[PDB]
């Protein structure tokens, strides 16, 4: 029944669409598959064919000359619809071996009618509307969670090198603790000879006066360190509700796209298609 | 702010000292006090301490405390205010200083500048980066033996470069604005301390020397035949400089080449230029000096020819990842060996586990042969999650990793890999244009890999090595195979046919066969090289290494052709050096200056630290201060990112290392801009629900402050160097009615002659709105407008400054004496009309009318083609001349495309009634009008002469691919211009194509080729 068919009634065949709309149906794909499309008016050729080998998109034209199509001359099919039904059955590698593969899976114009069943305009028109204002919604809480994600990793930035700020200052006052109590040792050695513990009390309500404000700024960066990890937490609670709200994101707009390829056959006005996006 | 947690410290504030005696002493202090009579007030207080017979006098002793960026920071010079030290804390050591004061200072400054504590890369244990801090430096003492080899003219053709266009050819409707090709310019001078000005007019040629223009003054009733006495003996007595600017002509070129004249000609306005001593300018620069700092086995390696083993990796573990384990059911590791953004072979993933145990352990293979492992080779990974009968795959975070290093030495053994979150946006399972290298946060999913190792070093083998290879390959297929079978015309028309096609047309197998074929004719049309470089198998290293032959001999290609080499689908060194060498023989100042956004972009792309583009673009940067002063700037404004953070850091370091008194003047731009951000800062988190009133008073009060004064003054525009910002006009200042709070800023020019250019310069800074999307707008539109002169269209267009200076944060230029449309409509089709009527009233009517049509034209074709945010009344403005332009242009190339599930191109900019009258000037029905009919056409000519132009601006966006911007992370993003200029059309079928896209926006008012005069 195949090579009877229509070039226009193909599944795989998708008139004139942009190189990059077939780009976006092959992204990330399994090898041999494939679609038709028209080549550029202002290239030779007829069509371009496109597969998937190796991860990559291989564009190959089409030509026709006197009732005949291929890739190269001589041109030996009678039609498209034989051409390619032909290398879906056999390898490209016929035509050149650095590409051994078959057309394997046609991407289908018809697709979405596997997916939307619903005979009825209006409804599936309706459908979309609410599929489209889900995905919205969604897309606006994602947007929030992301604006949160970016603030919430700046102030943990900032808290990082202020606890190396904290760090650096205890050093310091632990170097002069340092000093002191090195400088210390003979002074007062010397000064409990001559009966001084007057030179104590000066010297002593110093070391501690030292020690305490060292107490304080040691508590003042354990807090920060808290703070940090309580942050740090909710950085991580905030990455995990996007990666929740992700997935469900792209098939909420993939859904939305094949009501909206279903209802762009049928040729529903811009207009209408506007009132219901 | 000026302490930790701080936005502005408290008036008096007390100041814990450690003196070396090992004692501590709390003081009084005002948060004006500078240093030197707070160790005044110190050691005064001293005594009372014990110990104090100890401490010598407050001279030998300096100031060290810890600043915001956690650096340990010794204050030398002491007339600094307190509250500008940046303290972490209110603490000071004091010391007696040791080490090379001069350097620590110059360290420090730099620091200021870059945004971080140089030190910081001191602790680097990356090598790469070490070398690239020691290598570097040749490019910087290169560059200032430069700039004193003829001097003092080297000298101060380096601080005040020529500002010329790249052509002193003058399109035809330039040259004819001109009388019998000349031109009136006003020459001024000083005569006394009394400080009068006094006029020399001139008429001269336009293509005259400064010099002559000079004669001409001096002229301007004694005896002539004497008169060859001066003219020779005095000429480099004075330079020209232009009045009101930083501009000079110190150069030899036509004057009419100059960027200011050819400005003064287009707007029918007079050049006014100042005579100038000369020794008054040479002797005045600085002689800045540069100073070289501080930080200046038995194996027998293999080959990676010689190792014969398919390539394959061992996925290890993961740390962990953030995920929900109720709403995902497992995850996985994908994996892709990628040669710019093309994978090699097919990529490869990892067996799928539960979410609360990332463990892999298991080697994934990829058929490619390591010796056909190309040079530029990436290892891309994700770690992925999976969630009736159908799942979705989504990344949870990134990385990449060089199959090579800067040594080209290959990868072996356990690596560890921290990730990066996946951009907003990004669906894509892998991200190869991304970044390489591991996140320098570690608190984040680490995952482990091995490479297998193979018992030597591994090194890819050196040219000549290559070269053999090559000439074997290209024996044992079946040169001097070129002249040996001649090349058909039938070949030779579809080479130049495909030469012809735009950068983001793919090329079909067909078309790489037949480029592959006819590699060897491929020479005699240069330009092809793009598309012969898309037809080589990457991954069979007899390809490519006879490739590497044909680049090595390839003749020069121009600047604009060669920067398409320069995004991230040409990552091979070679093809990126041939690239860079086009730019070094070839590409003008002017056109750097032009294109720099892009250039520096493009350094995210390289695989190196160290590269040709880098070492081509610092040396130009230290050459040119005009380049240097945007080369800064751009490096700066994306400091706060850290997937770029190390690499600008180190090239802005080796800038500000050799750059020179520069320096001085950018940390003054430094200090003003981030004043302005600390002050909004404030205004929208703690002052966000006062009145827009309390607001700026505050902000008064805040900027009237001395220490602000000081800071706000006297410095010079980040949008142009060579504009003067003196005293503030706090008075005018205000804050804008928008969200984020901009403000509206407005200085005096302290130019004596600023009269004659402007008297006061206003410039909107603002915090919290990307500026990245409308300053790459604005460049585009100059780049039009530049297109369509040379063309002989005349189109004004309005790209008036706008520079991104931070994350978020940037400034725009004030356009004077301009109004939105709702300021002119808000009170009737005719009320805009009648507006610009009452302005340019009497005979000067014709030039206004004229001038608003061709303004249209432009942006009505030019927005069309980016596809920016829809315009509104209050988006567009226009000038008391007549003249139209857009502001504030958002989302371009149609962000808002999804979103919405529609498809269509829309048109943006839409005249309605209220523009076609004016077009009309006045006409009842102005859409039938022989005035509309011709601006119709100038739109299907400026749409037509963008399309011959496309490649320039397709490979302008490529470039900015990794910048981070939303609007374009992919290649299909790029793709909506090829759609509104109908690039995969014939050239009669875009035209047809445009009319059509207006006429469905202007709902048939657009008329069409059916025109009745019946
Ligand atoms: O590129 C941008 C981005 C964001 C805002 C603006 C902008 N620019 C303006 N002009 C710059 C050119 O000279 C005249 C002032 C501008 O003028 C205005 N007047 C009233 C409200 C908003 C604006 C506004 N917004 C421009």
């Amino acid at each position: 029944m195949n090579n009877n068919m229509s070039l226009q009634d193909a599944e795989w065949y998708w008139g004139d669409i942009s190189r990059e709309e077939v780009n976006e149906k092959l992204r990330d794909t399994a090898d041999g598959t494939f679609l038709v499309r028209d080549a550029s008016t202002k290239m030779h050729g007829d069509y371009t064919l496109t597969l998937r080998k190796g991860g990559n998109n291989k564009l190959i034209k089409i030509f026709h000359r006197d009732g005949k199509y291929g890739f190269s001359d001589p041109l030996t099919f009678s039609s498209v619809v034989e051409l390619i039904n032909h290398y879906r059955n056999e390898s490209l590698a016929q035509y050149n071996p650095k590409l051994d593969v078959k057309l394997l899976y046609p991407v289908s114009k018809y697709q979405q009618d596997q997916v939307v069943k619903e005979d009825n305009i209006e409804a599936v028109g309706k459908k979309l509307h609410e599929y489209n204002t889900q995905f919205q919604e969604k897309s606006r809480e994602y947007d929030r969670l992301y604006e949160e994600y970016t603030r919430t990793s700046q102030e943990i930035q900032m808290k990082r090198t202020a606890i190396e700020a904290f760090n650096e200052t205890i050093k310091i006052f632990e170097e002069q603790c340092q000093t002191q109590e090195r400088y210390s040792k003979e002074y007062i050695e010397k000064f409990k000879r001559e009966g001084n513990e007057k030179e104590i009390q000066r010297i002593m309500h110093n070391y501690d006066k030292l020690k305490s404000r060292i107490s304080e700024i040691i508590d003042s960066r354990r807090r920060l360190e808290e703070d940090l990890k309580k942050q740090a937490a909710e950085y991580r609670e905030i990455d995990k509700r996007m990666n929740s709200i992700k997935p469900d994101l792209i098939q909420l707009r993939k859904t939305r796209d094949q009501y909206l390829m279903w209802l762009t056959q049928k040729g529903v006005r811009q207009k209408k298609l506007n009132e219901w996006l | 702010g000026e302490l930790w947690g701080i936005h502005l410290m408290p008036p008096r504030i007390l100041v814990e000292c450690l003196l070396p005696n090992g004692m501590i002493v709390t003081l009084e202090c005002l948060r004006e006090a500078t240093l030197i009579t707070i160790k005044h007030e110190l050691f005064k207080e001293a005594r009372k301490y014990p110990l104090h017979q100890l401490l010598q006098d407050e001279s030998s002793y300096i100031f060290v405390s810890v600043t915001q960026e956690a650096e340990r920071e010794e204050f030398f010079d002491e007339t600094r205010r307190l509250c500008d030290l940046r303290l972490f804390q209110p603490f000071l050591k004091v010391i007696e200083p040791v080490g090379n004061r001069e350097e620590k200072i110059l360290n420090r400054e730099i620091g200021f500048a870059i945004g971080m504590p140089v030190c910081e890369f001191d602790m680097v244990k990356d090598p790469e980066v070490q070398d690239f801090r020691r290598n570097i430096l040749n490019v910087c003492k290169e560059a200032v033996d430069l700039r004193d080899l003829n001097s003092p003219h080297s000298r101060a053709m380096y601080v005040y470069p020529p500002n010329v266009e790249s052509s002193p050819e003058l399109p035809k409707h330039i040259y004819n604005k001109l009388d019998k090709g000349q031109i009136i310019v006003v020459i001024w001078v000083i005569v006394s301390p009394n400080n009068d000005k006094q006029k020399y007019t001139l008429k001269i040629n336009h293509d005259c020397v400064p010099e002559q223009v000079i004669a001409e003054a001096i002229r301007k009733l004694l005896s002539s035949e004497q008169l060859k006495l001066c003219v020779l003996e005095y000429q480099g007595k004075y330079i020209l400089k232009v009045c009101g600017c930083d501009e000079y002509f110190l150069e030899k070129y036509p004057l009419s080449q100059y960027k200011y004249i050819r400005s003064c000609i287009m707007l029918g306005r007079m050049p006014n230029l100042m005579l100038m001593a000369k020794e008054s300018l040479y002797s005045q620069l600085p002689m800045d000096c540069f100073t070289m700092p501080s930080y200046s086995g038995e194996t027998s390696t293999k080959s990676l020819w010689v190792i014969n083993s398919a390539l394959r990796i061992k996925i290890l573990c993961a740390t962990y990842v953030n995920v929900n384990i109720r709403d995902i059911d497992k995850i996985y590791v994908r994996t892709g060996i990628y040669h710019g953004g093309e994978p090699l072979c097919d990529n490869v993933n990892t067996q799928r586990v539960p979410c609360s145990n990332p463990r892999w352990n298991e080697w994934l293979n990829y058929d490619i042969y390591i010796p056909d492992l190309p040079r530029a080779a990436r290892l891309c990974l994700s770690i992925c999650s999976v969630k009736g009968a159908k799942e979705e795959h989504c990344p949870l975070a990134w990385g990449n990793i060089n199959l090579f290093d800067y040594t080209d030495t290959l990868v072996s053994g356990k690596m560890a890999l921290n990730l990066w979150p996946v951009p907003h946006g990004l669906e894509d399972l892998l991200n190869p244009i991304g970044v390489t290298g591991s996140n320098p946060n570690k608190e984040t999913p680490c995952l482990e890999l091995e490479f297998d190792w193979f018992s030597s070093v591994v090194k890819f083998p050196d040219m000549s090595v290559i070269e053999e290879h090559a000439n074997w390959s290209v024996s044992r297929e079946a040169n001097r195979l070129a002249r040996d079978n001649e090349l058909r015309e039938n070949d030779k028309e579809q080479l130049k046919a495909i030469s012809t096609r735009d950068p983001l047309s793919e090329i079909t197998e067909q078309e790489k066969d037949f480029l592959w074929s006819h590699r060897h004719y491929c020479v005699t049309i240069p330009e092809i090289l793009p598309k012969l470089l898309l037809s080589v198998k990457w991954n069979s290293r007899d390809e490519v290494a006879q490739m590497y032959c044909l680049v090595k001999d390839w003749p020069p290609i121009k600047p604009e052709q060669a920067m398409e080499l320069l995004d991230c689908n040409y990552p091979d060194p070679m093809v990126r050096g041939f690239a860079v060498r086009c730019l070094e023989k070839y590409l003008t100042d002017d056109k750097l200056s032009q294109y720099l956004i892009q250039l520096v972009q493009v350094l995210k792309y390289e695989q190196y630290l160290d590269n040709l583009l880098v070492r081509f673009l610092l040396k130009k940067a230290l050459t040119n201060q005009r380049i240097g002063h945007f080369f800064f700037w751009h490096l700066k404004s994306e400091m706060h990112n850290k997937t770029v953070s190390q690499r600008f850091g180190l090239l802005l370091e080796s800038y500000c290392r050799a750059c020179g008194m520069y320096l001085k003047h950018l940390n003054r731009q430094v200090e003003a801009m981030e004043k302005l951000i600390n002050l909004t800062d404030i205004l929208k988190q703690e002052k966000k629900d006062e009145t827009q009133k309390v607001q700026m008073k505050f902000l008064v009060e805040q900027m009237r402050r001395p220490d602000f004064m000081d800071a706000l003054q006297g410095f010079l525009s980040p949008l142009n160097p060579a504009h003067q910002l003196g005293n503030l006009r706090l008075e005018e200042c205000r804050i804008m009615s928008s969200a984020k709070r901009p403000l509206w800023l407005n200085w005096e020019n302290p130019d004596i002659m600023s009269e004659l250019l402007f008297q006061n310069n206003e410039i909107i800074f603002k915090n919290g709105d990307d500026l990245r999307q409308d300053m790459l707008t604005l460049q585009i539109i100059r780049i039009m407008e530049n297109i369509w002169q040379n063309q002989g269209l005349d189109l004004r267009m309005l790209p008036y400054g706008c520079l991104s200076i931070g994350d978020c944060v940037g400034l725009i230029e004030v356009v004077r004496n301009s109004h939105t449309i709702m300021q002119i409509q808000c009170k009737n089709s005719h009320t805009l009309h009648q507006w610009l009527k009452d302005k340019n009233k009497g005979e000067i009517y014709d030039a206004a009318i004229d001038l608003f049509t061709r303004s249209c034209a432009g942006y009505c074709v030019a927005t069309f083609i980016l596809g920016i945010g829809d315009r509104h009344n209050s988006n567009i403005m226009v000038k008391d001349d007549g003249q139209l332009f857009h502001i504030d242009f958002g989302h371009f190339l149609d962000h808002k495309k999804k979103k919405f599930g529609y498809k269509r191109e829309r048109v943006p900019f839409v005249l309605t009634q209220d523009f076609l009258i004016v077009i009309s000037k006045g006409a009842q029905e102005c859409t039938k009008t022989r005035e509309f009919e011709r601006f119709q056409e100038m739109c299907y000519k400026a749409y037509l002469a963008i399309r011959q132009h496309a490649n320039l601006f397709i490979n302008l966006f490529s470039m900015m691919l990794g910048s981070g911007m939303p609007e374009l992370q992919s290649f299909d993003d790029i793709a909506y211009i090829r759609k509104t200029l109908a690039l995969d059309k014939t050239e009669q079928e875009a035209l047809e194509y445009f009319m059509k896209q207006m006429n469905d926006a202007h709902h048939g008012g657009w008329t069409t080729k059916m025109d009745w005069i019946f």
